[PDB]
């Protein structure tokens, strides 16, 4: 049962926390004992799955941007149609934010904000592939369809992003009230129309 | 647009 | 009144610094204006009479100046336009007071910090919507879609922007190639 037990007990701590990370304790602070008392296990033994808590949240993140990065890839697969691409990727930004709260708020830099630096430069670097991974899919366009953007593609890129991050800032200040993928079929057409 | 800076750098 | 102010200061510049990113101590505090904790509490019982004060002048800073571009300007996109350059302008006046307005330096603190700050937006996104509806009235012909997704569409882009900015420690400037960045979100008005 060693792995049975290591990774299946593994696994309903880093549910309780995600949890907690959009619950109450969003709001507050995240202790090694509240997160124990609710996978009601004592701290010396939350310590063994996970020793520190710095390293904990990379746990979490690279759930995040794994979950992320390789649908992004598996999308440019399944789908070659420049603006179909950026739309499927925006979506999947947003729809993945809304479905996990906990994690947005990682997104968002809000949970961060209690833990050491190094991660909050995780993050950046996470939004870093997803922008250059726009850039690459808006300069696909000339050899795909005929012509390139007019306008910078960076720049297109980077306000793809905005409109994500604002998004996603507004879902979590809201308490999760406005979903990010809420009116996106209305919203997306008006994103679009700055792609030139 | 006369944007307001909290922090004055007089100090 | 002069070691009150010189507190705030303190803190709007503790915000903006490598110490912005973290959790700011009455002790701290107290240190950086060069008085005893003790001394400091004659004045801020806690951080939260503070996070109060800078989150009016940011209410004050902002709403005052929506008031102004609304009298001296009325056409609905210069307005629209504007109101846009003036979030992001301050944003960028003020790192500290950003982290504020974003709120991630109010993680720390109470959670009525945190409501006051969704009401200024909420507050600010109603004007946006007013100034929208406006347009019919105004130029003979409004916008096709809502104005309630064009206005959330408009400060989502605001939030989007200094967020950003909050995140990569201020190198990111909200109003860089505004010029440039502008004509795309005019262009999502529709």
């Amino acid at each position: 049962e060693k792995q049975t037990a290591k990774r299946n007990r593994r696994e309903e701590i880093l549910q309780s926390l995600a949890l907690m990370l959009e619950s109450s304790d969003g709001s507050q602070r995240i202790t090694t004992a509240k997160l124990a008392a609710s996978v009601g296990v004592s701290e010396a033994a939350l310590y063994r799955h996970f020793p520190s808590k710095t390293r904990m949240f990379d746990s979490l993140i690279e759930f995040i941007e794994d979950s992320l990065i390789t649908r992004i890839n598996l999308i440019l697969k399944d789908e070659k149609d420049t603006t179909a691409r950026l739309r499927l990727i925006v979506l999947l930004i947003l729809g993945f934010g809304e479905r996990n709260p906990g994690l947005t708020r990682i997104l968002t830099g809000h949970a961060l904000m209690f833990e050491q630096d190094r991660l909050q430069g995780r993050i950046n670097q996470l939004f870093e592939r997803i922008e250059a991974q726009l850039r690459q899919v808006m300069r696909e366009k000339k050899m795909r369809e005929g012509e390139g953007y007019t306008l910078d593609e960076t720049l297109l890129a980077s306000q793809l992003l905005a409109f994500c991050e604002g998004m996603l800032s507004r879902f979590v200040r809201s308490e999760f009230k406005y979903r990010p993928t809420d009116d996106f079929d209305a919203r997306w057409p008006l994103v679009a129309a700055q792609l030139q | 647009l006369d944007i307001p800076a909290f922090l004055r750098k007089q100090a």
